[PDB]
């Protein structure tokens, strides 16, 4: 496993496991754990996070310019 | 294989400090977009009341708003025009598309 | 010979794996509470990384060959 390759394995693992996290947190909203300003502070990072990492996964995919 | 060898930067060389910007605007763009559906889940399942799901929705949209038209205006359009093009425009009606667009809320893909 | 070993490494990562999804619900199901920043802070961190190491082994077990 290249260096490249691995970083591109993390990547995308990052992508999914951040969309599962904003999840959980949906659920902890549903069970009355959170409150919704606590589920939307900390949404809106992680999906500004999992933006970040995909636009990586694109530049590091494409036809290098 | 081999076309993936060595590890590459978020911003590579061929990144100037404006497109840092525009990323950096647009992944704020993309966390609301996000945010949104998400709230409305909510509101839908009753995990949150009207107001709550109002005033969330409200504020966002207005953060969303001044994301596409501050700093860096011009790219950041062009950016999210074609996006929105390529949105997945399904399970959302032509009668509450065109509310939508008449509101300037941006597409949240409801699955 | 360098053959049959992949059919019980895929083993022991694919079961893994299965103890990480389950490290993963399991963390949702005890965090029933949180009464601070940190705990929130902690569960995120900790349920995010587990997330990420289950997608990981998840898409390199899948992608084995």
């Amino acid at each position: 496993m290249t260096d490249g390759l691995n970083q591109l394995y993390n990547l995308v693992a990052q992508d999914y496991a951040l969309t599962d996290t904003i999840e959980a947190l949906s659920r902890m909203l549903h069970r009355g754990t959170i409150p919704l300003d606590t589920f939307v502070k900390q949404g809106r990072e992680l999906a500004r996070q999992q933006f970040l990492v995909r636009w990586h996964i694109q530049r590091i995919t494409s036809p290098l310019s | 294989s081999q076309l993936f060898h060595d590890e590459v930067p978020l911003f590579d060389n061929s990144i100037t400090s404006k497109d840092k910007e525009v990323i950096e605007t647009l992944s704020e763009i993309y966390s609301i977009v996000i945010t949104l559906d998400h709230v409305e889940k909510a509101y839908l399942k009753d995990s949150i009341d009207d107001t709550q799901y109002t005033n969330t929705v409200d504020k966002l949209l207005k953060q969303f708003k001044v994301y596409l038209n501050s700093q860096n205006k011009e790219e950041i359009n062009k950016h999210f025009q074609s996006i929105e093009a390529f949105a997945d425009t399904y399970n959302i009606t032509a009668s509450n598309a065109i509310t939508r667009l008449e509101r300037g809320i941006p597409i949240t893909a409801e699955h | 010979s360098k053959k049959y070993g992949d059919i019980a490494l895929k083993k022991k990562l694919e079961q893994n794996t299965k103890k990480l999804d389950e490290e993963s619900s399991q963390l949702e199901t005890t965090t029933r509470s949180i009464d601070s920043a940190d705990d929130l802070d902690q569960f995120i961190k900790n349920y995010l990384d587990i997330r990420t190491q289950y997608h990981l082994r998840r898409e390199k077990l899948a992608t084995w060959d």
